DNA sequence: ATCTTTCCTATTGCTTTAAAGGCAGAGGACTGTATTGATCAGTCCAAACTTCTTTCTGCATGTACATGGAAAACTGGCCAAGGCAAACACGTCCGGAATGATGGTATTTAAGAACAAACATTCCCTGGTATCAGCAAGTACAGTGCCCTGCTGACAGAG
DNA sequence: CTCTGTCAGCAGGGCACTGTACTTGCTGATACCAGGGAATGTTTGTTCTTAAATACCATCATTCCGGACGTGTTTGCCTTGGCCAGTTTTCCATGTACATGCAGAAAGAAGTTTGGACTGATCAATACAGTCCTCTGCCTTTAAAGCAATAGGAAAGAT
């Protein structure tokens, strides 16, 4: 599954939009307190550095 | 004129601060000297030791569908590698729980 | 008739249910006092922190989740299941206390 | 004025973030490893110094963190912090 | 102000709770008086260093650290009380 | 008939004979030789001491001793006399080796 | 020069001594092979631990100071060879 | 002028040196400064406890009929005695032996 | 002549004098006596200096050698080593 | 219960080797004075502990039913104890030598100490997202009644 | 008598149904962790000094390897005895579930008390130089312990 607003496919809630689809906690709660979509540039990202055994 | 100053822990490319390793060491009454690599020795070892216990935390974590570390991740993460489990096999972890563990002829048996 | 689970069912749940979870299985108050009378005989009128009477029930507690292990170990190796003092008592030996 | 209380906790949590740019931690986790390094720095530099007295030397070295890396460390563990520390300190040499 | 018969405080229940986390499955009856008696062997051990670090330092209010030293000296090493 | 001692009675004899002296038990020789062959794996042309390889001797031979006396306590925990590899299995396990 | 199975020289008779000093009085026939497979763990143990030491002093010789040391660090102080 | 000089040891009536224990604390790295009461109260502590061992390690001798302590009566003094087996409990002494005891299960009918 | 290796061994010969005087000792016996004087120093002076580092103190002084004293030896032999050691500094104390 | 055999302990003579005592010297303890920095004493305040009060329940206590696990008794066979005889390899010493540990001198490299700048770390304040709580379906598993399928003790009846 | 047909009963095991408990998904509440700004104390740069480690050499001590001889120990084998494992039975002491009330948890407030910051002060430790005498190394002596031989008592096993 993935963000029916953002796409991502790792969150720690999934919820659903007024259309039903399934969007993450972080698009959800935005979503419920402001009105407004989560922007994609708002939304963060990262890629691990460090690896060992 | 003075150069701009550069942390050792930077020159190193460690993340620890090598100046605080450095200052415990000559504060904690350990030898009259201390020479200019065991803080950068040491700060190396300990990013390494956190580095490893904070990856094997980090997923189970993510084996648990959390996306924050809790005591009991740390402790499973801890109990569930050989080698940290003996690093730290006299240690008690505050909310960390034990590995879910029951003796194989405690189960129910089949008649 | 009323349901009712056979002898050692619920055992093994309470044992899930209890190895998945991390709350503090002893009652906070009464502890406190236990340890306030403890430390009635060393020194009168003394004073805790809160954290501090928070560790000495977090070692308790894992010291005694440890000595449990350790006896109901030594009562399989009996081809027993139900830990008796003679247990602890061999748990403790083995272990210098 | 009060006093500052010194700890490990920004450190610890950028090498978190270089470990796993996503995950979080708890206060009571940082605690925990806060006394964890603690911990280990106690022991390494206890090691240490054992080490120096033993030899009747005055410095503590990076031979003698080395010596006590691979005393309390087990195994993999130990070789893998030794090659980190050389790599370490030849980085701060060459600099 | 004096605490008499608060060993009795660490109830059946509480025992059996603890006998489960560490994977017993049946319990004697007499687990539980032997489980108080060490219990208070282990408590007075772990107070009495306790209470004498605080003693040291002339305090009269005893700490998380003054406990968590006094279980490091036994070999009994804590995590996650400013160790 | 010939003189034989009943099982036990020379086991009691030996008990008592080898509490009462202090002497080495394992011969020196091959405990030398087994020490050079253990350390080569770490270094090679390792030199000895000879009182470093009779420390060892000690150390190892007083470990075995307590080792022994704590499954000869769990072998009668289980209500035998004889002890068995299992025995040494349960008394390493509850002193966490 | 080199040896390879010396650890079959822990024979039987040295194994049953040290049991019967032990307070043992009837020891099962597979007692011995554990036996030996833990003393050679214990000696691998200790001996590494010597070897460090030993290598950290730039010798080549292993001394009983080093061998008191490694056994201290385990926790198994040993009293006459120190000094 | 200097006066005779009389060592700390008999300035506090004690047999073990309080000048070498208190080099010893100094250049054992243990603080930066040292106490002047520190060194005599340790060598106090030491001489008491060797005189106990010492005692008990005695009367067991004489009672093995034997005028010189060796290890095997330190041992049988130290696993005697609750206190010093406690203080002692993971010490292993050279050629010191073990306790003599039998299970009594294991002894005949 | 060698160079010289200090040890315990007349004090404990002396002391092994005032408490039995006719009983000798074997030189194994007076190493592992001088290994356990050894032993116990480094314990007391280990606690002392870790009571001192703990209070921000940077003397040991008699105080933390009673405490550490207290800390380690057992029962009647904590209460019987704190006399004995209050008593020698008095003694030292009036000179 | 008494006799025979084995082991252990105790006693006595020789010796040997290890502890007790004596002498040389040096390096480490001791004495005295100046310096200083660590510690002690008094005051204050704030924050953190102790005490008391009310609600509210969850949890401990008490009771009753009954199930299965601990303990005792019996059997046997097989695994280990005891003893004998041959082999071997440990123990003891003696010598060759070669390796490594100790000690001394020139030196050279690296760390302690001091002072100023500034910059990294701590504390304080805010939003916002992960985590907690509650309800409802779905799933997994335990307990149990019924049934089919096997077997076996017993009785009945043809060769 | 042999064997084969017929009854009746108890056992294993499979499967369907009911019931309980745990897991998952969704929504809503909240709390605590990440990010931004003020402050302070601690780290870095630079220079000088000095002392701890390094490199070379000499030398001696002490460990490794081999050899030879004595005999105590190890190892293989045989006999057998008694201890461990399996089976059966019993009963009591634990597990499970239900009902009641009581005190533990949480919140609020007040009291209080004491731990730590701040300032002044005072005294006890360190540094340095000079003196000397106590401890360790070496050597010699003698007595406590070890080894060998003998004798008597205690204990195990058999009749
Ligand atoms: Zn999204």
């Amino acid at each position: 599954l993935s963000c029916a607003n953002c796409q991502t496919t790792t969150t720690t809630l999934w919820r659903r939009n007024a259309e039903g689809e399934p969007v993450c906690n972080a698009c959800g709660l935005y979503m419920k307190l402001h009105g407004v979509p989560r922007p994609l540039a708002m939304r963060k990202e990262g890629i691990q550095t460090r690896k060992r055994k | 004129a003075r150069a701009k100053a550069k942390t050792r822990s930077s020159r190193a490319g460690l993340q620890f601060p090598v100046g605080r390793v450095h200052r415990l060491l000559r504060k904690g009454n350990y030898s009259e000297r201390v020479g200019a690599g065991a803080p950068v020795y040491l700060a190396a070892v300990l990013e390494y030791l956190t580095a490893e216990i904070l990856e094997l935390a980090g997923n189970a974590a993510r084996d648990n569908k959390k996306t924050r570390i809790i005591p009991r991740h740390l402790q499973l993460a801890i109990r569930n590698d050989e080698e940290l489990n003996k690093l730290l096999g006299r240690v008690t972890i505050a909310q960390g729980g034990v590995l879910p563990n029951i003796q194989a002829v405690l189960l129910p048996k089949k008649t | 008739k009323p349901h009712r689970y056979r002898p050692g069912t619920v055992a093994l749940r309470e044992i899930r249910r209890y190895q998945k979870s991390t709350e503090l299985l002893i009652r906070k108050l009464p502890f406190q006092r236990l340890v306030r009378e403890i430390a009635q005989d060393f020194k009168t009128d003394l004073r805790f922190q809160s954290s501090a009477v928070m560790a000495l029930q977090e070692a308790c507690e894992a010291y005694l989740v440890g000595l449990f292990e350790d006896t109901n170990l030594c009562a399989i190796h009996a081809k027993r299941v139900t830990i008796m003092p003679k247990d602890i008592q061999l748990a403790r030996r083995i272990r210098g206390e | 004025k009060r006093s500052r209380k010194e700890s490990y906790s920004i450190y610890v949590y950028k090498v978190l973030k270089q470990v796993h740019p996503d995950t979080g931690i708890s206060s009571k986790a940082m605690g925990i490893m806060n006394s964890f390094v603690n911990d280990i720095f106690e022991r390494i530099a206890g090691e240490a110094s054992r080490l120096a007295h033993y030899n009747k030397r005055s410095t503590i070295t990076s031979r003698e963190i080395q010596t006590a890396v691979r005393l309390l460390l087990p195994g993999e563990l130990a070789k893998h912090a030794v090659s980190e520390g050389t790599k370490a300190v030849t980085k701060y040499t060459s600099a | 102000k004096v605490l008499r018969d608060n060993i009795q405080g660490i109830t059946k229940p509480a025992i059996r709770r603890l006998a489960r986390r560490g994977g017993v499955k049946r319990i004697s009856g007499l687990i539980y008086e032997e489980t108080r008696g060490v219990l208070k062997v282990f408590l007075e051990n772990v107070i009495r260093d306790a209470v004498t670090y605080t003693e040291h330092a002339k305090r009269k209010t005893v700490t998380a650290m003054d406990v968590v030293y006094a279980l490091k000296r036994q070999g009994r090493t804590l995590y996650g009380f400013g160790g």
